[PDB]
């Protein structure tokens, strides 16, 4: 009701209300969780610790006491902050014309995947593909003009990378991570048209380091000479003046390089056999 | 690092099976610089069971033999 | 009460104290009915008392199994009260009296099954064994009711588990093989419905399954179950796919395994494991590569320990085991793997490197050479391995491969020559054998 009157007409108050809504919302499940982790927690495994009675027979099935107490004085809040989150913006501004506060919102999800329950990082990321999917596969309405508004692009995109690339390699997520890659592939590729700006070598780097180890130092290894390289072109329009810099920059280099000299292909020396090598191309 | 150290620990190895044709165990330990033998040895014959060189580095006397052609 | 309560909360432990006083009044009542009782209501009283202890482990009798009586003197009456009479001496005797006096198939079939669940959880293999093959209840147990079938079920997965603890990875696969690869374990052990089911049944029907359900404190966790069957797969299908790695004929022995391990496979970024199939699917990948010391640490982790290992009433003994379990087929996964690479190796170099005992080592490279698993002989002199280079080179194998389905396509000729030449056989056969 309240961003139809208040529509075509005055954002500045939509603004001021739905901050002032999920602040609210986290201020309850701030309580709510210090209330049930230390006056129920502590009310929980209060006292002596030895014989259950009942506590040592579910031990072959079960979990500790702070998790069984803090699901009844805590669970309530991360819930509802979560289903906020979802209905929130999205039931409500999975586009429209401007307004960021998007990525603010974004970046209060990813806060929360991280702490409480991860699970919402799946269904937060699938809410988020799908709304991208339909605005670039959409155009059909008064929405954004896109054309040359790297403003916007710009931000959502390094937003949702960072918020995207540490979410996974935080909470130990490897699948949100390559939607995320995926993502930002498929937005280069529509979004080419521009030469370039900033915040790329940013990415690069982070990409390379994050991968590192998961993939062989391979495919890392190039990755950081791909950021090394981008570090010349940024420098000639970056402008770095420091040494040490170009020292970190060839040891990173050498390391990814000198690490592997031949792979142990068990998996397909056995089945036959990929199915294994197109993925590969797609990664390089 | 560490996987950088066995890597040219791996070109060493793959060398000398054209450098040699034999060689004793208590020789080939002192031409190598390393941690420990019962380590090394162990990641020698990984690499030969994952055919990157062929060597009779297992055997009785404790003696390796790269050999000429033999197959 | 325990079918309502929700599983989680802290209610569901004050309800379970009440489960103490039940315990006793069901002790007044059978003790009231073996000085009174007809041998029908006696049976069924039995059943009751049985019911409450089967699932329960004795940590009485083993805390008198961990201390030995060596010497400190206190009271004779500290031991009227030691004299509790074991749970497993109990069920025997009642067991026993509903084997002898039953008049009804249902109280023995119930009996049966708590008593083979008892010794199945309290290591004693063999006796839960010789109960259950005994007792031909495999080809019976279809026309019992559903909550005996249940029961049954609850007691083919702890035989399983017991198997497993024993070290009889073999024996364990096959009991929870058809349990588990029905994709339908959660509802054929009564611990609730399946929500991808719900979209196709009646809501009286669902009625009647939600009433069947056992309490939670009756469960075995289906993560336990799961990592018990996928370990069991593991340990029995690497050795056998490294050995016929080369072979056009691959006995898939778990379908489960093989699905599981493709969908890992198919992942294109495989992060550090936290599912414990995806740990479980990471050391099948390091027992491939013979390492046994990044198996260990996949298997053997603080993760997997608390989520699994922890459940076990003895989690030190089938730790273990299942470390010497990794190490003894690795052993076989590396040697099947390189044989091709090595001319000789000493058994001193395998006992190290594996931390295995010599005799062990000994009696299963001896083993592999006797099943012509292993192309080796062995210097009994010098403790070593001396390999046959015999093996067939990849052209060598490509031209054995053909030949086998040479053979097979010949085996097929033959059978379509006979079906050709066995006409067209309708005319030619009615004149000869009255």
């Amino acid at each position: 009701q309240y961003k139809n009157i208040c529509q075509q007409v005055n954002i500045k108050s939509l603004e001021d209300v739905v901050r002032a809504y999920l602040k609210l919302a986290e201020e309850k499940t701030e309580a709510a969780k210090e209330e049930s982790q230390q006056m129920v927690l502590d009310i929980e495994d209060l006292d002596n610790i030895q014989t259950p009675e009942s506590v040592l027979l579910s031990a072959v099935s079960g979990e500790d006491t702070q998790d069984r107490t803090d699901r009844l004085l805590l669970t309530p809040w991360v819930k509802f902050l979560w289903e906020s989150y979802r209905q929130c913006l999205d039931l409500l501004r999975n586009n429209s014309r401007v307004e960021r506060l998007y990525h603010d919102i974004a970046q209060q999800a990813f806060k929360f995947c991280l702490q409480y329950t991860r699970k919402a990082e799946f269904r937060k990321l699938c809410d988020n593909l799908r709304m991208h999917l339909s605005q670039i596969q959409r155009h059909h309405n008064q929405s954004t003009a896109i054309n040359l508004n790297n403003p916007e692009s710009q931000s959502m995109h390094l937003e949702t990378r960072l918020v995207q690339l540490d979410s996974a390699i935080s909470m130990e997520l490897w699948q949100e991570a390559f939607k995320a890659v995926e993502d930002i592939h498929g937005l280069f590729s529509l979004s080419k048209k521009p030469p370039k700006p900033q915040l790329m070598a940013n990415y690069y780097n982070k990409v390379s380091t994050v991968f590192w180890k998961s993939g062989n130092a391979l495919f890392h290894a190039s990755t950081l000479h791909r950021l090394y390289h981008l570090s010349r072109e940024m420098r000639k329009n970056l402008t770095q003046d420091e040494m040490q810099r170009m020292s970190t920059r060839v040891l990173l280099a050498t390391l990814s390089i000198p690490i592997t000299p031949e792979r142990t292909d068990i998996a397909r020396l056995l089945d036959m056999d990929g199915i294994i090598v197109e993925k590969q191309r797609r990664l390089a | 690092v560490p996987q950088l150290q066995s890597n040219t620990i791996l070109r060493l190895l793959q060398q000398v099976a054209q450098i040699y044709q034999s060689i004793e165990f208590s020789r080939l330990t002192s031409l190598v610089p390393f941690v420990d033998a019962f380590q090394l040895e162990r990641a020698i014959v990984d690499a030969a069971r994952h055919c990157d060189l062929q060597v009779r580095i297992d055997h009785t006397s404790r003696t390796l033999s790269f050999g000429s052609d033999l197959n | 009460i325990m079918q309502n309560t929700d599983p989680h909360s802290q209610e569901y432990v004050e309800h379970l104290k009440d489960e103490a006083q039940v315990c006793a009044i069901i002790e007044r009542v059978q003790r009231y009915l073996e000085e009174k009782g007809t041998t029908e209501e006696i049976c069924r009283v039995y059943l009751r008392r049985i019911l409450h202890t089967y699932y329960k482990f004795d940590y009485k009798a083993h805390q008198r199994q961990l201390t030995p009586p060596e010497g400190s003197s206190k009271s004779e009456q500290d031991q009227a009260e030691n004299e509790g009479e074991d749970s497993a001496v109990l069920m025997e005797r009642l067991c026993k009296y509903i084997y002898a006096k039953d008049r009804t198939d249902r109280i023995r079939t119930c009996a049966i099954l708590c008593h083979i669940y008892h010794h199945a959880l309290h290591s004693r293999w063999y006796q839960a064994r010789d109960l259950m093959l005994m007792s031909h209840l495999q080809d019976n147990i279809q026309h019992a009711d559903p909550p005996v079938q249940i029961l049954y079920n609850r007691t083919m997965v702890q035989l399983g588990i017991c198997a497993f603890r024993q070290g009889l990875t073999k024996d364990a696969h096959n009991a929870l093989l058809d349990i588990q690869s029905s994709g339908r374990a959660k509802e054929l052990l009564g611990q609730g419905l399946l929500l991808r089911s719900l979209q196709e049944r009646n809501q009286e029907q669902e009625k009647v399954e939600r009433r069947r359900q056992v309490p939670f404190h009756l469960h075995i966790n289906l993560e336990l179950l799961e990592c018990v069957y996928l370990v069991s797969a593991m340990l029995l299908e690497i050795p056998y796919m490294a050995a016929h790695e080369s072979d056009a004929r691959r006995r898939m022995i778990s379908k489960q395994f093989h699905h599981q391990l493709r969908v890992g496979e198919r992942q294109p970024l495989l992060g550090p494991p936290e599912s414990m199939r995806e740990h479980v699917v990471a050391a099948s990948k390091a027992m491939k590569m013979g390492d046994w010391k990044t198996c260990h640490s996949f298997i053997i982790n603080e993760k997997m320990n608390g989520k699994v290992w922890d459940l076990f009433p003895e989690a030190d003994k089938v730790r273990t085991m299942l470390v010497r379990k990794i190490q003894e087929e690795s052993l076989r996964t590396y040697l099947f793997t390189y044989s091709s690479v090595y001319d000789s190796i000493s058994m001193e170099t395998l006992s190290d490197m594996f931390e295995l005992d010599l005799p062990t080592v000994h009696s299963i490279i001896s083993k592999m050479i006797i099943n012509e698993e292993l192309m080796a002989s062995l210097d009994q002199p010098t403790q070593t391995v001396v390999m046959h280079r015999t093996e067939p080179t990849a052209q060598q194998n490509l031209a054995l491969q053909l030949a086998e389905k040479l053979g097979s396509l010949v085996e097929n000729n033959e059978r379509v020559f006979d079906h050709k030449q066995g006409t067209y056989g309708g005319y030619f056969r009615d004149q000869k054998d009255g």
